[PDB]
């Protein structure tokens, strides 16, 4: 991996710095690294595999070294460098693609493709140089049992789930008490509804609780918390739990009461925010506990009092909602996020070459299934393929 | 079921709808049509029940499922009404002079009630909650109420002299009495002629629909003056003949049953649940 | 220009509202007022039509554009009423005894009906869907129906003996008959006295509004028991003097017309759909 | 809270037994004792009810919670007995001549029966499954049955001649009829004198216990010949003096109530299953 990353980095530096007219002193160290790579790779035969529709490709390396005697790079030098760079970049892209479409139940972190296994031999270790990218930095840290960190803008941490729970229900579904929620990528939109508006509830208060257990621990997380769940604020016709019938939701939104957001780590409350909205910081957590209350307004104007009778039928249903949005976070594990393209790249490569479903990832690289069952083996394989994809994105 | 009544039920908002269960509901349920005697008199046919059953069969109800029960008038039907089968459709002829009696009958048969005996000869009684009423029915109900105070002394009525009590009903075949809550009341009732029970309104009754034949929207199934709900089970139609009414009931039976829900039927046909 | 083809319309937001077209419509449209004879009798003036025309001219309607059509009573007006103005307002007096007839008239004029002929002597007839009814009109309609079974035999009736049939109308001048769908009925109607037609309710009729003078909300323009829709075209006004009724009608003609729309079925976009 | 849905319960072992709830149940529940008239006749005391109430109060039952309902004899008590207390104990005297009637009464009160109406004049009836029976009750029930074949023709009977029918009851005040399942029967019943109902046995009724006073084990509350189950709610006592019977009942009220359970159907959980 470090050798493959170093090949990609050397090629990227060559493409960026070996330009017509540039001082040789701008590329002397780069040219030394490039020539070392050529010497190491010369005489070696590589094969990128035939898994799926990915074609079998054979790679032979017999290239001359780049010159050193020029003071400013000219057209001839740049064309020779470009030819060598193009062949090497094609090789690196094919190796990355071959590694991305492969998965092992056991050594998911270890290289899977023949080319990358060969690159892990000692004779190629000399190619290794600056490992500065975030993904390769975390890869090296993970080779040494060191604390890893991946920063995610809007991490895709919650698997998709649009579900509801009824605490009070009847076959007629006309006096209901419960919770609706959508847990999208970085979003938790939850809403507790009471059809009776807590007319018969003790103290005229109905408590609602939502617990979201994250599959990985998030640290240094910025969360925007808003007092309304717009997703559950319009009339809906909703299937029953068994799907045997449909019920009617006609929410009227009330201000959530006694809003308490707890961010917990291993069952211990790390952060607590009461009646706070806007930006909040959750420094280290793996569980979110949103507790809110529907309080019946003790003083009601005639229209409000008209909405909420003392008995059935209940035509307007009281609802209190919260929205939680993780804008940024840090995770010790790789995750999909709104900013990077690693998941997109791996999925695209797997789809383009018709890679049959393997024993590790879910079919089609579906993120919801993958994050629902984010196991250690899946974590190893996913970090491997994401690192390879980041290496490939340097060149392709 | 009972031990898990206080347990959550979780459902996904993407679970595919099941097929229509209306056919299975009809093939396994029983329907009762309550109509007044004047309806059968004006129809003036002895086989009309067979014709209606056959029309219902055309509409999907197996032969034997639909039943027809007759009642003389609103007053008589109110004396301990009995709801016999899974779906009860009550055709109530409207009369502008009996608005309160229609309201009382609709309140009794469109809501669940939990009633207890009232020994008015021995104890004073209170209505603890807005859901608490006193439902009395029989051949003739005449209820006189004397509100008391902390010392049991009647207010505007001497306890011994019933003649000074306050009249709330006279010769009623059914009456739902609602007095001020938190005040003990002495009651004089014609117990020999009619029985009074202390009842609590549990909630709506889904298996009973009331179709008001002719008239306007006058039913008030809730004692609260500020609310006069018109639920989906309170229908109203215009009529010149009863055959048209019955054909309308048969043709739109699917819609009528849609307005009603299953599982609301009780083993007993009584209009309330009695605890002694 | 492309008639008989339904082309999707793909408008957008932010197109900006056009100016009020109310003045242009009043300038280019005609308004018919339908009132009972007792209205003119109580007004007792030979120039009241001219004064109302002038008052409407104060509201924008050009002189000679508002027409005043008179009818004896509801029954006489229910004899195939023809409403030919761009906007029609029917001042209908309320009567507690004629609720169903009022409802039938409103249903007939507040909705669009595609009617085809019925020859009860030649064919048996069934109502295919909930929008199919039998509308009969004339001097006196008496409809008797014999439902048949799959063996083309009467149910509770003999196909040869019309005395055993079931009466759904008597001496009516307009009646809308709804029978159970999917059943063939033999019909005995006084064809010499009135005509029956098989009519499908296409939808609302938008240029006709009904103002119920006095009374309560009793109209039911839908055969469904579960639905009694009060559309914006059904007004209700309490009254003592017909002059006040007409002053209210003229003073809120803006609101009355706003509650109505140009008849879709009688404009060029309806060409080769059913008419015009 | 979640009514109408069967939620699984996932209890565990080692949760530790709770304390005795017997005292709380006696404090909060009511007990009805049903005894024959001859019991009171032999006791011959006008305060025996008060003494038994006091004796029950010694056993934990609050005063005014134990009721004493009287019935003339088994036949009269089998006329739709209404057992409304939280716990019902029926002291039933044994008669060698009334074995089947005793069995029928016990089967009717020791079990739960979901009953729907029967209109023998209009429809033919069949018993679908082994839990389906016909229960008839009233002043006198005489049921005659004509089995039919697939050609809706009587078997050993003429549908038009009820004299050829087969008699299954005569002058009964309560009878449970079990006919061959899957066969349509025409029925001739004295509808004017008594009422019949199509009843499904849902299961045991737990708040009702029957103490057979004298005699042997002769009850059979199951139509199955192969089964004669003696449930824990069927006690038998040998007797000479009714005072001894009542002293035994009060002294072992703990055991009697232990043999019973709160009516599973009559409590909040059964809401939208059948009642409450
Ligand atoms: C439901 O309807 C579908 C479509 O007609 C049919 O295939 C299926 O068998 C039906 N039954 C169930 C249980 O889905
Ligand atoms: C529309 O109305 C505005 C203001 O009422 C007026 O100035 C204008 O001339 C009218 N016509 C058009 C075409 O905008
Ligand atoms: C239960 O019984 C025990 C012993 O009989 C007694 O000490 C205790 O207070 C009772 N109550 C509870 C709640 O354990
Ligand atoms: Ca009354
Ligand atoms: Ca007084
Ligand atoms: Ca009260
Ligand atoms: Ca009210
Ligand atoms: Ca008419
Ligand atoms: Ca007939
Ligand atoms: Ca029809
Ligand atoms: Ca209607
Ligand atoms: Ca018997
Ligand atoms: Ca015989
Ligand atoms: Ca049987
Ligand atoms: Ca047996
Ligand atoms: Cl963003
Ligand atoms: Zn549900």
């Amino acid at each position: 991996m470090d050798v493959l990353y170093s090949l990609s980095k050397t090629l990227k530096d060559a493409r960026d710095k070996i330009v017509e007219g540039t001082l040789y002193s701008n590329v002397s160290d780069l040219i030394q690294q490039f020539n070392q790579m050529i010497i190491t790779m010369n005489g070696n035969e590589f094969q990128t595999g035939g898994i799926g529709n990915l074609p079998i490709r054979n790679w032979n390396f017999d290239f001359g070294l780049l010159g050193t005697t020029l003071l400013n790079l000219d057209a001839n030098y740049v064309e020779t460098a470009r030819n060598t760079i193009d062949y090497f970049v094609d090789f690196v892209d094919n190796v990355c693609m071959d590694e991305m479409v492969r998965e092992s139940q056991r050594n998911g972190i270890a290289p899977q493709s023949d080319s990358l296994r060969k690159l892990s031999g000692i004779k190629f270790k000399r190619i290794n140089f600056d490992n500065s990218s975030e993904y390769i930095e975390n890869w090296n840290l993970q080779n040494r049992r060191q604390r890893t960190g991946f920063t995610f803008h809007k991490p895709n941490i919650f698997p998709y789930s649009a579900s509801f729970t009824l605490n009070r229900s009847q076959p007629a579904h006309d006096n209901l008490m419960g919770t609706m929620w959508l847990n999208a990528g970085s979003e938790i939109q939850v809403a507790g509804f009471d059809y009776s508006c807590a007319i018969n509830a003790p103290a005229n208060i109905q408590q609602f609780e939502h617990i979201v257990q994250l599959r990985r621990v998030l640290t240094t997380a910025t969360i925007t918390l808003l007092p309304d769940a717009e997703r559950f604020s319009f009339p809906r016709v909703i299937n029953s739990a068994d799907g045997a019938t449909t019920w009617y939701f006609n929410p009227v939104i009330l201000r959530p009461n006694n809003v308490e957001v707890e961010f917990l780590l291993n069952g211990q409350i790390i952060n607590t925010y009461q009646a706070r909205f806007g930006t909040i910081i959750a420094r280290n957590f793996d569980t979110i506990r949103l507790s809110f209350q529907l309080m019946r307004p003790p003083n009601m104007t005639p229209a409000v009092a008209a909405l909420f009778p003392n008995a059935q039928p209940f035509e307007h249903h009281a609802t209190v909602g919260l929205t939680l949005r993780i804008e940024s976070a840090v995770c010790e594990s790789v995750l999909a996020d709104a900013s990077k393209t690693m998941l997109a790249n791996v999925t695209s490569v797997r789809q383009e070459y018709a890679i049959p479903v393997g024993p590790v990832f879910p079919p089609g690289m579906n993120w919801t299934d993958l994050i629902t069952n984010y196991s250690p083996s899946r974590e190893d394989n996913l970090q491997r393929v994401f690192t390879v994809a980041s290496i490939r994105s340097m060149l392709v | 079921q009972n031990y898990g009544i206080n347990l959550p039920i979780t459902g996904s908002m993407d679970t595919a709808y099941a097929n229509s269960t209306q056919e299975e509901t009809f093939l396994t349920s029983t329907l009762c049509l309550y109509y007044p005697t004047e309806a059968a008199t004006e129809i003036n046919d002895n086989s009309w029940k067979d014709t209606l059953s056959q029309l219902f069969l055309t509409k999907g109800w197996p032969t034997g499922s639909v039943y027809f029960k007759e009642y003389t008038d609103i007053a008589s039907f109110s004396v301990d009404p009995q709801l016999y089968c899974d779906y009860n459709v009550v055709l109530m002829k409207y009369d502008a002079t009996l608005q309160l009696d229609m309201s009382e009958l609709a309140d009794l048969i469109l809501n669940e009630w939990l009633c207890n005996p009232m020994d008015i000869t021995l104890y004073y009684y209170q209505q603890t909650d807005e859901a608490n009423k006193w439902i009395s029915m029989g051949s003739s109900c005449t209820i006189k109420v004397c509100p008391l105070n902390t010392q049991t002394l009647g207010i505007g009525c001497l306890t011994t002299d019933t003649a000074t009590f306050e009249e709330v009903a006279t010769a009623e075949k059914l009456v739902i009495t609602d007095v001020v809550d938190g005040v003990n009341h002495k009651l004089d009732v014609t117990t020999a002629t009619c029985t009074i029970r202390n009842c609590k309104k549990l909630g709506p009754r889904e298996n009973v629909a009331v179709i008001q034949v002719g008239g306007s929207d006058v039913l008030d199934i809730t004692a609260d003056p500020t609310t006069a709900p018109q639920t989906e089970r309170m229908m109203r139609i215009n009529w010149k003949k009863w055959w048209q009414v019955f054909y309308t009931v048969v043709d739109y039976v699917n819609q009528i049953i849609q307005a009603m829900s299953k599982r609301s039927r009780s083993l007993n046909s009584a209009a309330f649940y009695y605890r002694i």
